[PDB]
Protein backbone atom coordinates (compact mmCIF):
# COMPACT_ATOMS: atom_id res chain seq x y z
CA UNK A 1 0.00 0.00 0.00
CA UNK A 2 1.06 3.05 -0.27
CA UNK A 3 2.75 4.59 2.66
CA UNK A 4 0.34 7.52 4.00
CA UNK A 5 -2.39 4.96 4.27
CA UNK A 6 -0.89 2.35 6.55
CA UNK A 7 -2.28 4.15 9.64
CA UNK A 8 -5.94 3.32 8.49
CA UNK A 9 -5.96 -0.24 8.00
CA UNK A 10 -7.31 -1.49 11.25
CA UNK A 11 -10.31 -2.87 12.75
CA UNK A 12 -12.60 -0.28 13.04
CA UNK A 13 -10.83 2.77 10.85
CA UNK A 14 -12.38 3.76 7.48
CA UNK A 15 -10.63 5.46 4.21
CA UNK A 16 -11.07 4.80 0.49
CA UNK A 17 -8.83 1.89 0.45
CA UNK A 18 -10.14 0.84 4.00
CA UNK A 19 -13.81 1.07 2.51
CA UNK A 20 -13.54 0.14 -1.03
CA UNK A 21 -10.23 -1.79 -1.66
CA UNK A 22 -9.53 -4.11 2.12
CA UNK A 23 -11.48 -3.75 4.65
CA UNK A 24 -10.53 -5.86 8.60
CA UNK A 25 -13.40 -6.87 11.21
CA UNK A 26 -14.15 -4.64 13.81
CA UNK A 27 -13.24 -7.44 15.44
CA UNK A 28 -10.47 -8.65 14.51
CA UNK A 29 -7.70 -10.89 15.85
CA UNK A 30 -4.25 -10.71 15.08
CA UNK A 31 -0.85 -8.69 13.97
CA UNK A 32 -0.93 -6.69 10.95
CA UNK A 33 3.34 -5.42 9.87
CA UNK A 34 4.12 -3.10 7.41
CA UNK A 35 7.67 -1.46 6.66
CA UNK A 36 9.62 0.72 4.02
CA UNK A 37 9.75 -1.38 0.60
CA UNK A 38 11.65 1.06 -1.82
CA UNK A 39 14.26 -0.89 -2.04
CA UNK A 40 13.16 -3.91 -3.56
CA UNK A 41 10.15 -2.78 -5.22
CA UNK A 42 10.27 0.54 -6.41
CA UNK A 43 12.57 0.87 -9.87
CA UNK A 44 14.04 5.16 -10.86
CA UNK A 45 11.68 6.01 -13.89
CA UNK A 46 8.74 5.41 -12.17
CA UNK A 47 6.90 1.75 -10.70
CA UNK A 48 2.96 1.78 -11.98
CA UNK A 49 2.69 -1.67 -11.89
CA UNK A 50 0.42 -2.25 -9.18
CA UNK B 1 -58.46 8.77 57.38
CA UNK B 2 -57.19 6.57 54.22
CA UNK B 3 -54.03 7.21 55.12
CA UNK B 4 -52.64 3.84 54.44
CA UNK B 5 -54.20 2.83 51.13
CA UNK B 6 -53.18 6.02 50.16
CA UNK B 7 -49.36 5.44 51.15
CA UNK B 8 -49.31 2.13 49.17
CA UNK B 9 -50.19 3.63 46.22
CA UNK B 10 -47.90 7.07 46.27
CA UNK B 11 -45.34 5.24 46.95
CA UNK B 12 -45.60 2.77 44.45
CA UNK B 13 -46.31 5.65 42.09
CA UNK B 14 -43.33 7.27 42.90
CA UNK B 15 -40.91 4.04 41.75
CA UNK B 16 -42.50 3.70 38.58
CA UNK B 17 -42.00 7.50 38.08
CA UNK B 18 -38.52 7.76 38.99
CA UNK B 19 -38.16 4.47 37.13
CA UNK B 20 -39.53 6.20 33.77
CA UNK B 21 -37.12 9.53 35.00
CA UNK B 22 -34.10 7.54 35.04
CA UNK B 23 -34.16 6.95 31.10
CA UNK B 24 -33.38 10.80 30.30
CA UNK B 25 -30.16 10.71 32.26
CA UNK B 26 -26.73 9.88 30.31
CA UNK B 27 -24.59 8.43 32.93
CA UNK B 28 -21.34 9.76 32.46
CA UNK B 29 -21.57 8.92 27.84
CA UNK B 30 -23.20 12.12 25.73
CA UNK B 31 -26.43 11.88 25.13
CA UNK B 32 -29.23 9.91 26.78
CA UNK B 33 -31.16 9.57 23.87
CA UNK B 34 -29.72 6.03 22.20
CA UNK B 35 -29.91 6.85 18.65
CA UNK B 36 -27.55 9.80 18.89
CA UNK B 37 -24.85 8.00 20.38
CA UNK B 38 -25.12 5.10 17.83
CA UNK B 39 -25.12 7.57 15.04
CA UNK B 40 -22.97 10.13 16.08
CA UNK B 41 -20.13 8.33 16.75
CA UNK B 42 -18.87 5.26 14.57
CA UNK B 43 -19.47 1.79 15.64
CA UNK B 44 -16.37 0.87 17.23
CA UNK B 45 -16.41 4.21 19.14
CA UNK B 46 -20.56 4.36 19.98
CA UNK B 47 -20.29 0.53 21.63
CA UNK B 48 -18.57 2.34 24.72
CA UNK B 49 -20.69 4.97 25.14
CA UNK B 50 -23.81 2.56 24.84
Amino acid sequence: IRGDEVRQIAPGQTGKIADYNYKLPDDFTGCVIAWNSNNLDSKVGGNYNY
Amino acid sequence: ALGKLQDVVNQNAQALNTLVKQLSSNFGAISSVLNDILSRLDPPEAEVQI
